[PDB]
Order: structure tokens, then C-alpha cells, then sequence
């Protein structure tokens, strides 16, 4: 429990300027991902939709999954506010959630 | 009300005061702590239109639980792929406060959505368990068209053929830089980036074919309109444009951009010219489809042989398949052969004036030289086209009699 | 993105009490700036360095070489924070230099070093040095940035680092085919990951996939880790055969050693 | 809410995958994205390398640009902190932004 | 090179006490180097300017625009000498900027200007601002330099400037060739003009009574002589 | 004259006739001469704009001046001469 | 001899057929002066106001103009003192070049 800023070089106070499309690529993409409800009762955002690339390949136009070209998740470090000590107090994190799933041509070595 | 402006507000129960503090605030439940305190009871939703965008409108029923006024705060959660957001709503019921009974409800104006959306509700501090409300938004109500341009503002491409040339005019605006593409039914035909409005010239034979038009913006909505199904002249041209190709001596293929059920039968063309004699009977109308390979039962070819194609119970195509390879035509007569029980064999003659059996005493051309034709057939001089256990067919040269 | 060791990382040079510090990559100058600020670094370069460990590991490392400015703003210079920012990610490691001694002279050109940033093959970073304290809002940059490209395993030097050994860069599975009514033989590797043979047929250079076939080789047992295994494939001229390893370093994206079939 | 106390002692929970489990597929992907540099000396992080797509669709096996699908930028809601000017009761503020963390190619909504 | 006018040359801006004095681009800090050398100035740019002498003449003038940096070296800034150096012939003129009060405040971005340098037409002048104290041996240059090209009298605004007018930028030849006969105009100078064609003819110096009176020569370019020119300026034809 | 006192309050003897302007002949000359800067921060004049010009015997107009140099502290002024180029004139070979 | 006049410093002292072969001939002028170092300066003043061709006749089309530079001389101060000097800036007309005039008309 804290109320003011004192005797702490990195305890800061925050304010309010936190600031309907792009919601169908989970299937419409060539490398679909299934959102996983990584829900933490003390972490904002309370829900993060991690991308678990559903198929290792990429689905071509015919709908049959092709093994000629693979898909890799795009993770990204984000800052989240986990409560501590469990008022309104928080502490940052650098967690490597996965946002999307971009599908790539494989690296080919000839002979 | 169903229509609201492009802003967020609250619909507040009468008697109690009500306000909003939405700033996408930091939204976390915490832990339930013990203590007459206001508390939510149920979540009530009404699909409402915001203008122009569709957005679910939510309401929170209120009551008094627990053990000179009353104040409380209700936090409204939110979740939808890929959006998370929080909203603050303050409800203050004047000391209209009773224990164990409902007091009223507060409403949040708008929650953007596409699709499934879920909502929660916490008092601060969380005096009781959070409420729950899931909802599966429809993909088609009568107000959907006009409200959202994504369904009504479909790019327009209207076509005219008054001058017998298929002219398509773009009803799109002047500053638009849209996309156009043509396919078949999928093998694409052509595509072009061009400024609208603009006139594109097509041809009657070309219109079999389909068109797609779409703006050159991210996540483009493309309209693939194919209104030529009702047009019978398009299919008539397609049948006319359809061509018959003889791959080998005993095989043939039907080529056409689109595939439709049809029937094919053999035919015989006289050396005289335009008159042509069908070969059914004794042959049968075999089912044929486009891009399907069919093999004739004949073991030897003849330039005068032809194929008749029946489409939709009507003859549409008739081409000389063997003329392109075995031409020119030869003055050869055709004799029909038949076999039956007790090793009996029957032979008949085909003539432009009709069919006559052999041997015969008729005045027809084939009947007069029937014995010579039979002798030539039995000596192997003539050429056999197809053979079967119950019948056959032969082609007999004629130049030995007249020429 | 990591440090090569947690040993003493002292940056000591003649006349300097500097101690490399662990830090989250936000400064106290960012939170509480001071009016007076030092200058930006000069001649900052990053080179491809390999550094061993106490267990025989070979790590590619980033060597950071930057020189202080001659101007008289050094009197207020309390250190430099480093950074190695990932390209496709937003991961940052930032270590701090708490200069305990107060520099007051410029008798010689200072060449500053830090070579404890582990990097990855076929990966690009962005290295920046930022003197301390940070500037006042709407001030001069007070730092220098550079782009660090780390080459891939095809480099003769990268190929032997534990990055490129765990990914089977040194692997030499010379795959061959034999005309049958075909058989494909390849040699496995020191890993318990399944193998994925992909076979397609191209009758001509018109790029037509007339026939395609997939076969799965399971995780090999210890007795066959470095042995050769031969698998026949049913056929329906150019019958491309491609082999892909599922090594734990490459979930499904490794160098896939392909093959081709000669017409005669 | 309005005023929260955030302790900037970042707790790094990206303590995993210290071996190599990543690559750079900005170029090999069928929906390539050219990275963009976001610079802001008033915000933590001060630099974010967001992206921007290269085309309006994927690329076919022939290597030519294909218009059959839509390259769209995967975007996230990363929380970033910003330093308030002195004429503000709170010296620091939390703002969410939408940044292109990648760029996938997706099937069109309507053919 | 020349200064515009030896008036009260101030460069001071609010919060500072600049006093401008003469110099020769050999500062005492170069004879007696001091260890602490302030950083270079930032964003040096030079623009043309025309100022009015009390005699009403028009002289092109270099207006120099440069600003400091936010680093800590501003406490060791005691002046910024301004140097104007002609290229083809090495006449150098310098003026000493001297800051009495220390520039210890970064509240506002300090910007300094100096526009009393009579720039001749068509003559480039490298303008350098050497901060004082100057660098120690083998140190950071801490000086800003940039070429400052100036167009000739063919410039629209420059053709009305005193150096350009005195050269004959407003003289109309109005040549007339018609045996052959030519005629040409006159400006009020006791100089012998020239008409060159394969022929050569000389015209004596016009008395002050035929300032613009036309003259003619029997049996085609015109070159005048002047005080601003003994052999070289606009040759009409 | 190993040790001679020299006063550095340089006076300008170039108070020429002000109406006598100057021109840049680096492009109009029969032998145009390009401009290059010579910078030694231990020298007055620190910047000398020498000439490197592009029967075309365009010999560089070369004359030497006096330069007040600077000596390392272990010795600090050393007056020297450098044979620099002014411009370039064409001569008959 | 350093004293309360800081700018007075002590220094240690260290130390052609074009005029008859150039298209813009010049005649050197001797500025003999015993009070300054060097005691002799050579100044090239154009022989003709125009240039000379291969023939060598003066042509008014081509102009001869005195290319000059500002050089340094050390004059004794006080006069005739072999152990004192004054650093001076003078202008010297080093040579004569050939340039084409700026010509324009209707
Ligand atoms: C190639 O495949 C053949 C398959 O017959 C292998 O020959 C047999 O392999 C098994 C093990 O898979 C042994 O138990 C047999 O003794 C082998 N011989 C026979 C006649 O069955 C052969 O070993 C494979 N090639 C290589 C190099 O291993
Ligand atoms: C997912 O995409 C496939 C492929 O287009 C489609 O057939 C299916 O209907 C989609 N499902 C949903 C729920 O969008
Ligand atoms: C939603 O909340 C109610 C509250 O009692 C609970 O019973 C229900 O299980 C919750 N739904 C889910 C999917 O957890
Ligand atoms: C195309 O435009 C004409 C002219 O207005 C109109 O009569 C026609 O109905 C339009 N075509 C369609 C399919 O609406
Ligand atoms: C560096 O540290 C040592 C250890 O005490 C100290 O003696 C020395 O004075 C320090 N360096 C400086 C420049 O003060
Ligand atoms: C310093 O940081 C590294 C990672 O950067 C970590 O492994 C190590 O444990 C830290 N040491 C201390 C003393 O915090
Ligand atoms: C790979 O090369 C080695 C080198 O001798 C050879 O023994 C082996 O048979 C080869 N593997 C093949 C051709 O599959
Ligand atoms: C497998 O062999 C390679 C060399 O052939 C070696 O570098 C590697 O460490 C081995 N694998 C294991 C798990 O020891
Ligand atoms: C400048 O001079 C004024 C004269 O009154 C003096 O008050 C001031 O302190 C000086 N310094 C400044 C303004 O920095
Ligand atoms: C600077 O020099 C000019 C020209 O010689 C002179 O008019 C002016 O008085 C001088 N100024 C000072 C302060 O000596």
C-alpha cells in the first residue's frame, strides 16, 4: 500500500490518456492462429490473445495444407502491469507474447 | 433509442445520478473484500446502432446487498478479438434505497464490435462475484445494409450491349482508383488498375466469364457479380464458340471454358457437301462433359465421319473431326452390319435417300450394285470402322464402279 | 539477447573507476532529469566477435567501441547505457556504466569497450550508446545509434558457434535417389526430432505439380543417430525430394536439403 | 484508473529461449513488411521498430506480386509510458498505441 | 572585405551581454590554448540581406544564422569569432564576439545573427564561427564553416545594388548596326568605351555634358571602363 | 634570427580602394583553377584556399608565403614558408 | 621575451619563365623595403589590358586581369630593430590570367 512518491527513485504516478475491424485474420490469413485466453487476475491487459499457429504449413487457395512453405509466430516484448504488493499499484514486465503468425518460404539448400 | 451519435454516453435510471469516466482505464478485478452497499445483479444487452457503426449496447442491473445518501461505482469490462478496453460508470442512488430489492439499471451507450463479445462487471472494491454475459453477433437485419457501407457500398459496374458490343460502364466516382479482374468458372482472364469512371469494351463471344471490382485499399471488399446466368445468348455463343478437337484416330476431346452436361453421337458426311447423315441408330447418345476424354469404339477412322453433340436435349455442335487430318473426303459408301443368333449376319446399306437392306431389288444406287458391294466386303477390300458381337460397319470404295 | 557470463564485467582502464551495472533499460535521468548534460558518443562501431565460456561454448558477441568527445562537457558525464534492440522483436537488454571517478581531463583518446552481448545468426539488431544523464525534454539527442547485422550460418565463422551447431549447419546429409518402380536415402543427425521428407514431381519446366507425396521418418533411436536410412517412395522427370529437420532450435524452419532427378 | 502508482523497476519475465529460436523473415515472407523506426525521446520505449507492408497481397510461386489476397498489418495494443510536460499534475502517463508488429496476407472478405 | 558601418555593433540578445570587438582570426586562446574547449555551434546558415547606409547606398550583406547546443560545454563558451574569407583572393575579415555573462541557461534556444558584412557581388565568402576558447592541439574542430555563394549582377534584386549599379548593370547598349554604321549609348563617365567587330575602333571619354547623349561610328560588342572596373564587367553587344 | 619578438596584433595594410571590387575567375579563365581548402588547426592562416586547375600548358601560379606554425609542447611557434598555388595561367610550352 | 604584452610572442625563423612565355604576360615590380621581411616583394602587373594570341597581338576579346592574394610580411617595430618584428597583412598582385568577359545582348 502506497499513497505518495517518496524515498523511491522509480515509483512514479500515472494518468489517463490511455487511448471495429482487423478481427478476422485468425482464419482469413494463410497462417491461421488460435487465440489462447492467457488470463491473469492481476495483469493488465487481463486477456492476451497469444497466437498458436494452428497449422505448420500455409493453406493455399485450394484449401489443402501445403508443406512447401512454413509459418512462424511473430512474438513481441510488451510491458504489462502486474500488481505488487497484492489500492492501485503496478510493476512493469517484459513478456514475450505472440501477436500474429506470418508464413514464410523455407530456406532451401541445393546440392 | 436505436440511433446514437459518434460519441459515448450513459442512459441513466431516473432518480439516481450517473456519469462516465471512460479513458480505456486500467481494468483489473483484484480480490473480493468484505464490508448496505450497491451491487450489480445481472447484465442486459441490446444491439444498438451508433452513427455509422454497429456496436453492442450494455446495461447493468443494480440492487442492494450485504448485511444520508448512497454512492457506488460500477466498472464495465470488455473483451473481443483483438480489443480489450475498460469503462467507468458511476451510479449514485439518493436515499429510493431499499434492502433486498432491485433499485434500477444503468446503460453504457456503445461498445465497438464486429463474432463473439463478452462483458463483465465489478464494483470497486469488488464486493461480489463479477457478472458474466457472452454474445454472438450476427454476421443480416434489414438495417444492416444502409447502416454500414461495407454491405451496401459495393462497387458498381453496369454493362450495356445495345450496339451488339458488350460495353461496361463504371458507376464509381471520379477520384476512385479501384481494381478490376476477370476469371472463368478458376482461371483468371485479365486484370487492370484504372481510374473510374471508364468504359471497357467486351465482346459477345467473350461473355461466357465473370468480373470482380474492388477498391485499391487495405482489406479490400471485392464484388464478384455474375448476372449472366439468365442470359441465354451467352450460352448460345459459348456453344457456338465451343470447338471439337480430334486428338488421335480413336479419341476426341471437348474444349470449352465452362463445363455443362451434354451428349455426343457419331455422324456421317456425304462427299456432296452440306447434307449430312446422322449415324444414330445403331449408335447411342453417349454422355459427354467438357474436359472429359472419350474414346470412340471404332478401330479405324474415316474422313467422312463426323460427331454430333447434343446439349440440353438439342443439337448445337457438329464438326468434321477427321477432316483436319484425313482430308479431303473420299467418295466411299457406308454399309451397316448386324449379327445375331445361330451365327447369322445381316448387312444394310446407308444412302442419302434412306436406308436399304442388301441384297435388294430396289432401284436405289446401292441396291443395284449390292452383290458387288457384298463381294468386296467379304474379300477384305473395304475398310471396317467399328466392330461388335452384334454388328459392325464398313466403308466401301466407289471409284472402281463410276470413276 | 543475453550476456555471455555473469562474472566480473569490470571495464577498468587507466584512471577510471567504471563498473558495469545491471539495469532495466529505463534511466533515472528519464524519470528525474538534470539541467546540465554531457555530449554524444563518437566513432561508435560494432564488430563480429566470438567469445568462449567456461564450458566450451562458442557465442557470437557484439564488441562496442566508442570514443568520448573532446569538448568540456565530460565534466558532467556519469556514464553510458548500452542497448541491443532486436529487429523482428522489441526485446531490449541495457547495461549501465556507473563511472565512479569524475573525468576531468582529455590527455588521451579514450577507446571504450564492451563485448558481452550475445547475438544470434541470420539476425539484425540495433546498438545504441547513450551518455548520462539524459537530456532535458526537447533537447539534443545525446546518444548515437547503429544497426548491427549478424550474419547467418553460411558464414564459415558462424557455422561452428553453438547457435549453428544446435541448428545442424555442419550437417552433411548428401541425399541421393535411385531409379526404382524410387528410393531416397539420407543420413540423420545427433537429435531426437522427427524428419519430414517431401516429394513432388515436375514433368517439365512448365512448373506443374503432377504428383506429390509425403512421408514421415520418426525420431531416430540412439543406435541410428548418425546412420543412413533409406526410404522408398511411390511414384505416379523432375521429381524434387526435400528433407526438413525439426530440430528444437528450428521448430519447422531449417535449411532443407533438397534434391533433383536427372532425366537419363 | 486516474492515478496509479507504477514502480518502474522492470521485472523481466522474458527469461527463456536464451538459445536461438528466431530468425528474420521480413524478406522471405509472402507478405513482406519493411520495418519502420518510431523515435520518441519523451516515451518509454523511446524506439520501437514497427513495420509497414510492401504490397497489397501475397506473392505467387512465380515471384510476381499477386492481387488475389490482401496483405494486412498485424497490430497490437502495446502500453507505452510518456513523460508529461511540467504543466500537468502527473509527471508520467500511460498511453496505448496501435503499432504494426508484422504484416500477414489474408483471404479477402468477399470474392 | 569591409564592415557595413562602424556604428554601435551589438549582437546581444535578452539575458546576455554581447560586446562586439574587432579581431584578426588569431585569438589569444590560440596563442595560449586552454584545455576546456566548448562544443561547436549548430545549424549554421547564411542568407542575403541589404542594409541602408546613411548615404542611401545599397550594399549586399551576409546575414549569418547559427545556434548553440544544449550540452554542458555552454558554460565554457566565452565568445564565437565570426570569419569571412574570400576564396580566390584570400582577404580575411574577422569580428570578435565576446560574451561577458556566462551562457549558463538553457531555458530558450539561443540564436545569434550578424549582418554587417558587405558582401561583394559574385564573390563567395566562407563564413566560419570559431567558438572561444579554440581547440587544444589535435582536438575536435568545434567550428562551423559553409560556403556562401552570391550571384552576379544578373540577379533581379542585385542589379539595383550600389556595387552592381556602379559597374553598369543599368546601362542600355541599344546597339544599331545598319558601308556600315553603328551607334551606342553613353553613361556619365570620363572613360573611353570600346566597339569591337575584323575591325577595331576607339571612342574618347564623354565630357560631363553628354551623360546619356547617343553617339555613332561608321565602318559588334561594347565594353566600358569604370571605377568599379578597369578591365572586366558586363560587355554589351 | 633564432629568437625574435613578433607582435601578433596584426594590422591590415589592405585598406585598398573600396570601389575596386573583385571577381571569381575559376570558371571564366582559359585555365580555370579549382578550389581546395588546406586546414591545419596549428597554423595561421588555418585555411588556405589553394588552386588545383583541371599547347594547353596551364601551369599552376605558385607563390610561397609566411606561415606562423605551432610546435609540440616538448620544444612553441615556428615561422615557415609553404609554396602554395594561387591560380593557374596558360603558357607556351 | 614574454612580458605583460601577451600577444607578443617569440618565434624561430625557418628561412619561372612564364612571364616571357604566358598568354597574359606580366612585368614584376620590386617593392624593396628594408623595414619588413621579406625586404623584396615581386608584384606582377599586366603588360597589356588584353591577352595575346599565338601571334602575340593584344586582343580586346580576351581580358588580362591581376590575380592577387593576401600574403604576410613582418615589418620591424620599432624601426631598424633586428630583434623585433610586426606581423602585417598586405595584398600582392601575384599574376595576370586570361578570362572571357560576361557578354549578353538582345
Ligand atoms: C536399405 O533398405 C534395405 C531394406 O531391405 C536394408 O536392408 C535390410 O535392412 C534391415 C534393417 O532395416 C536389415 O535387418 C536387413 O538385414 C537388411 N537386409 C535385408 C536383405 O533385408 C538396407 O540396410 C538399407 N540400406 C542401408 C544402408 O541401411
Ligand atoms: C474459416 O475459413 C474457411 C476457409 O475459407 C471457411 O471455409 C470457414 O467457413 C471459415 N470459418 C469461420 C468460422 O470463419
Ligand atoms: C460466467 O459467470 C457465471 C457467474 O456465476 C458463472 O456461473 C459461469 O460459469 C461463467 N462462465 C464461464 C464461461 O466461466
Ligand atoms: C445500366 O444502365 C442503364 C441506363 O441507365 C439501365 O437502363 C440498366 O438497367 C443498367 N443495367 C442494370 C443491370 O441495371
Ligand atoms: C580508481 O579506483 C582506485 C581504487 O581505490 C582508486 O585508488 C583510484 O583513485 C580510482 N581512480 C580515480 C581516477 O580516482
Ligand atoms: C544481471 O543480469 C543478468 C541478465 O542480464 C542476470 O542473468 C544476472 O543474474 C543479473 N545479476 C544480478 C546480480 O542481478
Ligand atoms: C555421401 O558422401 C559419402 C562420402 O564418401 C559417401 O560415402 C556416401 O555414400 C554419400 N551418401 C549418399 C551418396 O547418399
Ligand atoms: C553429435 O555429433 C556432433 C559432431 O558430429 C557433435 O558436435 C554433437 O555434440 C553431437 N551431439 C551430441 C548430443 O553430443
Ligand atoms: C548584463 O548587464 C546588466 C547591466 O545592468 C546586468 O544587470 C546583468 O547582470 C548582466 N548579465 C546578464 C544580463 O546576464
Ligand atoms: C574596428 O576596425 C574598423 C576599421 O579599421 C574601425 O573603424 C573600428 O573603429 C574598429 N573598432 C574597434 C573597437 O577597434
Amino acid at each position: 500500500p502506497n499513497s505518495e512518491d517518496k524515498n523511491f527513485p522509480r515509483t512514479v504516478m500515472v494518468n489517463l490518456n490511455i487511448h471495429k475491424r482487423s478481427s478476422d485474420y485468425y482464419n482469413r490469413s494463410t497462417s491461421p492462429w488460435n487465440l489462447h485466453r492467457n488470463e491473469d487476475p492481476e495483469r493488465y491487459p487481463s486477456v492476451i490473445w497469444e497466437a498458436k499457429c494452428r497449422h505448420l504449413g500455409c493453406i493455399n487457395a485450394d484449401g489443402n495444407v501445403d508443406y512447401h512453405m512454413n509459418s512462424v509466430p511473430i512474438q513481441q516484448e510488451i510491458l504489462v502491469l502486474r500488481r505488487e504488493p497484492p489500492p492501485n499499484s503496478f510493476r512493469l514486465e517484459k513478456i514475450l507474447v505472440s501477436v500474429g503468425c506470418t508464413c514464410v518460404t523455407p530456406i532451401v539448400h541445393h546440392v | 433509442e436505436r440511433l446514437v451519435g459518434p460519441q459515448d454516453a450513459t442512459h441513466c435510471s431516473p432518480g439516481l445520478s450517473c456519469r462516465l469516466w471512460d479513458s480505456d482505464i486500467l481494468c483489473l478485478p483484484g480480490d473480493i473484500v468484505p464490508a448496505p452497499v450497491l451491487a450489480p445483479t445481472h447484465l442486459q444487452t441490446e444491439l444498438v446502432l451508433r452513427c455509422c457503426d454497429l456496436c453492442l449496447r450494455v446495461a447493468v442491473h443494480l440492487a442492494v446487498h450485504g448485511h444520508a445518501s448512497l454512492q457506488a461505482q460500477v466498472v464495465l469490462s470488455f473483451q473481443a478479438y483483438p480489443t480489450a478496453r475498460c469503462v467507468l460508470l458511476e451510479v449514485q442512488v439518493p436515499a429510493l434505497v431499499q434492502f433486498g430489492q432491485s433499485v434500477g439499471s444503468v446503460v453504457y451507450d456503445c461498445f465497438e464490435a464486429a463474432s463473439e463479445v463478452r462483458i463483465w462487471s465489478y464494483t470497486q472494491p469488488r464486493y461480489e462475484k463479477e457478472l458474466n454475459h457472452t454474445q454472438q453477433l450476427p454476421d443480416r437485419g434489414l438495417e444492416v445494409w444502409n447502416s454500414i457501407p461495407s454491405c451496401w457500398a459495393l462497387p458498381w459496374l453496369n454493362v450495356s450491349a445495345d450496339g451488339d458490343n458488350v460495353h461496361l460502364v463504371l458507376n464509381v466516382s471520379e477520384e476512385q482508383h479501384f481494381g478490376l479482374s476477370l476469371y472463368w468458372n478458376p482461371k483468371p482472364r485479365w486484370h487492370k488498375n484504372l481510374t473510374g469512371p471508364q468504359i471497357i469494351t467486351l465482346n459477345h463471344t467473350d461473355l461466357v466469364l465473370c468480373i470482380q471490382v474492388w477498391p485499391l485499399e487495405p482489406d479490400s471488399v471485392r464484388t464478384n457479380i455474375c448476372p449472366f446466368r439468365e442470359d441465354p445468348r451467352a450460352h448460345q455463343n459459348l456453344w457456338q464458340a465451343a470447338r471439337l478437337r480430334l486428338l488421335t484416330l480413336q479419341s476426341w476431346l471437348l474444349d470449352a471454358p465452362c463445363s455443362l452436361p451434354a451428349e455426343a453421337a457419331l455422324c456421317w458426311r456425304a462427299p456432296g457437301g452440306d447434307p449430312c447423315q446422322p449415324l444414330v441408330p445403331p449408335l447411342s447418345w453417349e454422355n459427354v462433359t467438357v474436359d472429359k476424354v472419350l474414346e470412340f469404339p471404332l478401330l479405324k477412322g474415316h474422313p467422312n465421319l463426323c460427331v454430333q453433340v447434343n446439349s440440353s436435349e438439342k443439337l448445337q455442335l457438329q464438326e468434321c473431326l477427321w477432316a483436319d487430318s484425313l482430308g479431303p473426303l473420299k467418295d466411299d459408301v457406308l454399309l451397316l452390319e448386324t449379327r445375331g443368333p445361330q451365327d447369322n449376319r445381316s448387312l444394310c446399306a446407308l444412302e442419302p435417300s434412306g436406308c436399304t437392306s442388301l441384297p435388294s431389288k430396289a432401284s436405289t444406287r446401292a441396291a443395284r450394285l449390292g452383290e458387288y458391294l457384298l463381294q468386296d466386303l467379304q474379300s477384305g477390300q473395304c475398310l471396317q470402322l467399328w466392330d461388335d458381337d452384334l454388328g459392325a460397319l464398313w466403308a466401301c470404295p466407289m471409284d472402281k464402279y463410276i470413276h | 539477447l543475453r550476456l555471455l557470463d555473469h562474472r566480473a564485467l569490470v571495464c577498468s582502464q587507466p584512471g577510471l573507476n567504471c563498473t558495469v551495472k545491471n539495469s532495466t533499460c529505463l534511466d533515472d535521468s528519464w524519470i528525474h532529469p538534470r539541467n546540465l548534460t554531457p555530449s554524444s558518443p563518437k566513432d561508435l562501431q560494432i564488430q563480429l566477435h566470438f567469445a568462449h565460456t567456461q564450458q566450451g561454448d562458442l557465442f557470437p558477441v557484439a564488441h562496442i567501441e566508442w570514443t568520448l568527445q573532446t569538448d568540456a562537457s565530460i565534466l558532467y558525464l556519469e556514464g553510458a547505457e548500452l542497448s541491443v534492440l532486436q529487429l523482428n522483436t522489441n526485446e531490449r537488454l541495457c547495461v549501465r556504466f556507473e563511472f565512479l571517478s569524475k573525468l576531468r581531463h582529455h590527455h588521451r583518446r579514450w577507446r571504450f569497450t564492451f563485448s558481452h552481448f550475445v547475438v544470434d545468426p541470420d539476425q539484425e539488431y540495433e546498438v545504441t550508446v547513450h551518455h548520462l544523464p539524459k537530456p532535458i525534454p526537447d533537447g539534443d539527442p545525446n546518444h548515437q545509434s547503429k544497426n548491427f547485422l549478424v550474419p547467418d550460418c553460411e558464414h564459415a565463422r558462424m557455422k561452428v558457434t553453438t547457435p549453428c551447431m544446435s541448428s545442424g549447419s555442419l550437417w552433411d546429409p548428401n541425399i541421393t535417389v535411385e531409379t526404382l518402380e524410387l528410393r531416397v536415402s539420407f543420413t540423420l543427425w545427433n537429435e531426437s526430432t522427427h524428419y519430414q521428407i517431401l516429394l513432388t514431381s515436375f514433368p517439365h519446366m512448365e512448373n506443374h505439380s503432377c504428383f506429390e507425396h509425403m512421408h514421415h521418418i520418426p525420431a531416430p533411436r540412439p543406435e541410428e543417430f548418425h546412420q543412413r536410412s533409406n526410404v522408398t517412395l511411390t511414384l505416379r522427370c523432375r521429381h524434387q525430394v526435400q528433407i526438413q529437420p525439426f530440430f528444437s532450435s528450428c521448430l519447422n524452419d531449417c535449411l532443407r536439403h533438397s534434391a533433383t532427378v536427372s532425366c537419363p
